[PDB]
């Protein structure tokens, strides 16, 4: 048995994960197309880590008698340039940031302290892992230069 | 050494047998195969394999008594549409394969041909432990466990 | 057929101007001291001479004569830009005649042919993503950024 | 590179419908781990990671061809109720893709991009023989088996 | 998936073929081993056996075709007197396996069925290198070496 | 275990032929490396000591029974003069030492006698196989190779 | 530059005896003969390593490689005629090479001599190998010489 604001709020950040997914598999696509390895790796750990994050949480969803819907997917922002695609990852990271804190106050008021759990798990992992690295990324475009940054994220010749 | 042409004429029947029974095994380890009965699949493929050295065996000695094994002629086959019938299928051909050895095995011993001898009643050895004996305990198996349960036991993993 | 045997000739030929274009290339950028750029073009030189050795076998397989003596018009670049620009260019030209030789043993039902022909196009293919994205890397990250990358290790 | 817009086009259906199989068999393994079938979830995860390295192939050959790969879109997901209903959408949606990649091979072939035609002679090879081969004869298993033999063998381990 | 009726007689052509291939390298391997010729025997059993593959994943594309693969037909076999003899006639049966593979080739590509093209590509290519080559490798070997010293090589160790 | 006399005396013989056997392979194997063709001597060599094995069964099956061997007396060596003769030599003795087991074999199961019947099965087996078929393949290789090959392939390495 | 243009001269005939080695040998293939083939391609390999080492001399002397030309290849019919075809190209490989050596030491440069003399000795060990194939084949038979060169069946 689970709440119905709690399983909606589930569904939200499931929709969310499933968008990043996609859009990490985009991105880290077409950073192996350019030629940017490092990036490229980093990215494709990033979407499978975002895989995992959504098992995690269809499995939450299941376990709490809910129905996972995975046939939504919220709007996609690609990057043409790899400033551009670092900028929309570290806004689509923001944005999951703000719902996941939303849904943790939500679960703890509904007093589901299980899904807070797995909740807050996820919100550290979009917090350090994600948005951290991201915004760390930016930093390094803008101090290293931008050609200084695409060398190092072009990795080995 | 030159071989009777009594004993080369058995020997013929008896690949022809071989020959027509590792066609069938291998028929219905394939349809095993496609229908996910995996167990059933490996050990009639392993039987199917067994059935070629039967062959083999056979061949080398029509050969060595400077006969001509008849190789293209292939009998009449009878394949199971379910494994109840692909199992009395086999076990009806093992019967036939078992009657013509022992005659086979008879004819060996009145013509003073005794190394064919001990290759068929190798050949008796094995066909009758572990071919028949196996279909034997399948028909028993699946009058016991059911169709069901027997059909599950030879799916195996899924 | 001869039509099959002639385009197998062809790409043949491509094949030992191209080993010859990429060895040239990769000894130049070993002599600059371009260490990785040099080590890479080397491994692809060397498997258009496996290329070229299946083609042989091939070639021979059908009974035909393999013709070893052409050689295609060798585009040596003058710098490292210039080199990937000229072995883009003649993968290019490689490519479209591989396209080409393709349809014509699909047509003549020579199938085995065909199937290598295929392997031979998708490491071709490979061979255009590579020196395009170079190109474009040149071109983003800088010359300088590129030559230094193309170094490695001093 | 350059490749053609019918071609591109193509390929983006078909990524369509690998994103869309991903997917649905994502959700389906996930429910499957949730009822206790473990030994049937393991092989449908297995399967949705398959799909996501057909999908990851897919997206690369359209970026190799100066495209703009579609992940956006999604079909209308099928998600079964129950294990027979499960297998049942899976073949109907795995026999769906290989109608589209059947017509999708065929273009590749009248457009002379040969490229993209080994890449999806392999995906159809996959989706023909790992897929909807184990789809069909899980089917067929179910209905061997009886739906209580078939997911006491699903759960394996209890 | 459901094959074509054309398909599927084209597959059944091709497995009696392989069939009636398989059997007489299997007459040529064992009359090789009685006259002594050693790596003969030793290379034609390696090629029965891939014969026996050969067939194998035709028969295993028959049934996914739901198609009742056709084992009990047997082409007539073309056995040798002496080496040459045998091996003339490998070769020549070796050919019109290739001219039924390229025929059925060219079906399976109009019939839009395009994994059968595949494993009959495969097919093709293993009939024309690890069999046709070989075969008039050593055609041309009998022609060079001088049959005395072809059978010597063929002898290996006595 | 005192058994038929007409026993021991067939075993007495066939050990008198095994034992003229083992002389006349030992000559010829010291010839063969005289003459330096060391191949045939490793495999003459090899089928002395087999000889001398078979010896030691019907010694020890004949001191089983009660009887006194006859191991003073002997047969006629029939010693060739080049290797065609001596293989041929070789055979001839070794068809007639298979007439003589398979009389043995015969009066052994006229007397209830099954244990010496079943070790004169396997030494008719050992001297119809390891011994009458290496003879008569030496036989055919001489015919086919040639002499001059086939000396070169005795002698090996130089 | 006339010590590049001999260099390059001995580069062009390097390659053609590249081409005509791997060819001789993938024909060797092709008939059967696996002992002779595997030398020849063995030998062809060792003929692109010296091309891989002169094409680094000339480009270590600040020359152009003419890696575009390419001397006549003489293909043989059978295994006794590559055979000669082999050594003819190697003689005259051996007396371009002698003219490149006293060249390169008349022009006080040594280096590049070194490398020539040490090609040289490989070129003549071929000579050798060829002459010594030839005269083999005559002394046993072009049935048993082609029997040896098949090797193993
Ligand atoms: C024309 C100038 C050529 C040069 C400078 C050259 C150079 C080389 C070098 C340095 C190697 C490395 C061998 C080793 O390290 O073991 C090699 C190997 C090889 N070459 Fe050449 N080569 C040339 C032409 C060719 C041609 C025309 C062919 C075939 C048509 C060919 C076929 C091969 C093959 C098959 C290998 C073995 C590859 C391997 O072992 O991985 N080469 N060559
Ligand atoms: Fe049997
Ligand atoms: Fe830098
Ligand atoms: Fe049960
Ligand atoms: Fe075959
Ligand atoms: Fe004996
Ligand atoms: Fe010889």
């Amino acid at each position: 048995x689970x709440x119905x604001x709690v399983x909606x709020x589930l569904n939200x950040x499931l929709x969310x994960x499933l968008t990043a997914x996609x859009q990490y598999f985009x991105h880290a696509r077409m950073x192996x197309n350019w030629g940017f390895x490092x990036l490229x790796x980093x990215x494709x750990x990033e979407x499978x880590x975002e895989x995992x994050x959504a098992x995690x949480l269809i499995x939450r969803i299941l376990x709490l008698e809910g129905x996972p819907x995975x046939x939504x997917x919220x709007x996609l922002x690609i990057g043409x340039x790899v400033p551009x695609m670092x900028x929309n990852d570290x806004a689509x990271e923001x944005x999951x940031x703000x719902x996941l804190x939303x849904x943790i106050a939500l679960c703890e008021x509904x007093x589901d302290y299980x899904x807070r759990x797995x909740l807050x798990x996820x919100l550290e992992e979009x917090e350090x892992x994600x948005x951290x690295x991201l915004x760390v990324x930016x930093g390094x475009x803008d101090x290293l230069x931008x050609k200084n940054y695409l060398q190092s994220x072009a990795x080995x010749x | 050494p030159r071989g009777s042409p009594k004993v080369i004429s058995v020997l013929n029947g008896l690949l022809t047998g071989e020959l027509t029974a590792a066609d069938q095994y291998f028929v219905h380890a394939r349809m095993l195969e496609n229908w996910g009965f995996k167990v059933l699949y490996e050990r009639i493929e392993h039987e199917r394999h067994d059935e070629l050295d039967h062959a083999g065996l056979l061949i080398n000695r029509i050969l060595f008594l400077e006969g001509v094994p008849d190789v293209a002629s292939r009998a009449a086959l009878n394949i199971g549409s379910d494994v109840p019938k692909m199992m009395a299928n086999d076990l009806a051909y093992e019967l036939q394969v078992v009657d013509e050895l022992k005659a086979a095995i008879a004819l060996c011993e009145s013509e003073r041909d005794y190394d064919t001898r001990r290759i068929l009643v190798h050949l008796l050895e094995e066909t009758e432990q572990d071919h028949v004996r196996w279909l034997e305990v399948q028909v028993g198996l699946i009058d016991k466990l059911g169709l069901k349960n027997y059909l599950q036991s030879a799916a195996g993993e899924i | 057929n001869r039509t099959v045997l002639a385009a197998l000739n062809d790409v043949l030929r491509h094949q030992l101007t191209a080993i010859n274009q990429y060895f040239l290339h990769a000894r130049m950028m070993k002599n600059w001291g371009f260490n990785a750029l040099g080590k890479h073009e080397y491994k692809e030189s060397i498997e258009e001479m496996k290329a070229a050795d299946k083609l042989i076998e091939r070639i021979l397989l059908l009974e035909g004569l393999p013709n070893l003596q052409d050689l295609g018009k060798l585009l040596i670049g003058e710098n490292v830009p210039e080199m990937l620009k000229n072995d883009f260019a003649m993968e290019k030209d490689a490519h479209a005649d591989l396209v080409k030789t393709i349809a014509l043993c699909e047509k003549q039902a020579d199938y085995v042919s065909r199937d290598l022909l295929s392997e031979f196009l998708e490491e071709c293919e490979e061979r255009m993503d590579f020196y395009e994205t170079q190109l474009e890397l040149v071109k983003k990250m800088g010359e300088q950024n590129y030559l230094q990358s193309a170094v490695g290790a001093l």
